[PDB]
């Protein structure tokens, strides 16, 4: 199949400043007849994708001339002049000259601010959850930029790389930040079976990893 | 002007099989060379190209999925339908109709989408959530804001409401987007307040699970 790669998959911006986003292809996707096959689609939050470009270089009708098409062969970009708040999404290249049809994996357009780092917040099982004979451990990663982050839980000071889901908030409208949930879910026969209970984040704001713990016994 | 609709059976199980329609206006297809075809998009992911019906009845499929894809039509009724059986996790998804022509002259590209259906394939059943409050742990404080939390657990269909008194309390609050465990959805809210606030005055968070007729009030007690 012929595979779509876009570069970046997010792209921060500034309103106002120009944005490129290159997509690759696998295989040429020139069709045997003319016909370079290549759309770009945006899809705002909530909708339906749109179509923007069509055949490498042809604005769909409507489509305002900030944006263009350009490119050749396996090498295509997208570009935006002036980026306006409209624009914010996800950007999507899309080959339609081979079966399979196929879209690239999609470049979200978000918004550039300083760097910040998380506050980060442990929470023990409850009474409440123990009670009912399961046993979750939370932490809250909130307010951080830019969006990349990692975290860990460790268990009497050893990685438990088991267990743990994590949720991620969308950019805020109001501070263009990025909040995190991830939940170590254990038994509560593991749970009683160990007592030091360590999330550490690890984020571009710190050489050093935010590191919040409890321990079992004394809560 | 041109529209196109899609229904489907919103809920099914693992092995079943989905049976979606396209209802359509502003063009036919009867027309040479027009078509019709369906991509879907499961909750936070890519695009998935399934398959694509022609006025002359040729049909083009995604390879991964042939054993499973039929597409068809009824062209004197504006309608083309999709066909998956043996429906598994996997094919939750928004599934949206497309127009597409083979030519240049009626638009060899997707201009005209629907709005999209949402297919959820689970074997689950209507189940309640446990709530839990998140203290912070002891003791101190020891800054000048804290954070609680709440912990919703176990629940199934989508989706639960949350806020934290009663919504007068509405920012300092994250309340993250759901994530399966199972079979059964969890969700996560934050909130922050200034120190001074909590343990002195009282923060509740408010949980309403419409499909299993919960709603619970539970309030975060300190440590």
């Amino acid at each position: 199949d012929v595979l779509m790669t876009q570069t970046p998959l997010s792209l921060p911006v500034s309103l106002g400043d120009q944005a490129s986003i290159s997509c690759r292809s696998s295989q040429s996707i020139v069709h045997s007849n003319g016909n370079t096959y290549l759309e770009w689609y945006l899809q705002k939050p909530g909708q339906s994708p749109k179509l923007l470009i069509y055949k490498v270089s042809n604005r769909f009708s409507g489509v305002p001339d900030r944006f263009s098409g350009s490119g050749s062969g396996t090498d295509f970009t997208l570009k935006i002049s002036r980026v306006e708040a409209e624009d914010l999404g996800v950007y999507y290249c899309f080959q339609g000259s081979h079966v399979p049809l196929t879209f690239g994996a999609g470049t979200k357009l978000e918004i550039k601010r300083a760097d910040a780092a998380p506050t980060v917040s442990i929470f023990p099982p409850s009474s409440e959850q123990l009670t009912s004979g399961g046993a979750s451990v939370v932490c809250f990663l909130n307010n951080f930029y830019p969006k990349d982050i990692n975290v860990k839980w460790k268990i009497d000071g050893s990685e438990r790389q088991n267990g743990v889901l994590n949720s991620w908030t969308d950019q805020d409208s109001k501070d263009s930040t990025y909040s995190m949930s991830s939940t170590l879910t254990l038994t509560k026969d593991e749970y009683e079976r160990h007592n030091s209970y360590t999330c550490e984040a690890t984020h571009k704001t710190s050489t050093s990893p935010i590191v919040k713990s409890f321990n079992r016994n004394e809560c | 002007q041109v529209t196109l609709k899609e229904s489907g059976p919103g809920i099914l199980k693992p092995s079943q099989t989905l049976s979606l329609t396209c209802s359509f206006s502003g063009f036919s297809l009867s027309t040479s060379g027009m078509g019709v075809g369906w991509i879907r998009q499961p909750s936070g992911k890519g695009l998935e190209w399934l398959a694509h019906i022609w006025w002359d009845d040729d049909k083009s499929y995604n390879p991964s999925l042939k054993s499973q894809l039929t597409i068809s039509k009824d062209a004197a009724r504006n309608q083309v339908f999709l066909r998956i059986t043996s429906v598994d996790t996997a094919d939750t998804a928004t599934y949206y109709c497309v127009r597409r022509a083979h030519t240049t002259v009626l638009g060899d590209w997707f201009a005209y989408w629907g709005q999209g259906t949402l297919v959820t394939v689970s074997a689950a059943k209507t189940t309640a959530p446990s709530v839990y409050p998140l203290a912070p742990v002891c003791g101190g404080t020891t800054g000048s804001s804290v954070t609680l939390g709440c912990l919703v657990k176990g629940y199934f269909p989508e989706p639960v409401t949350l806020t934290w008194n009663s919504g007068s309390l509405s920012s300092g609050v994250h309340t993250f987007p759901a994530v399966l465990q199972s079979g059964l959805y969890t969700l996560s809210s934050s909130v922050t307040v200034t120190s001074s606030t909590w343990p002195s005055q009282s923060i509740t968070c408010n949980v309403a699970h419409p499909a299993s007729s919960t709603k619970v009030d539970k309030k975060i007690e300190p440590r």
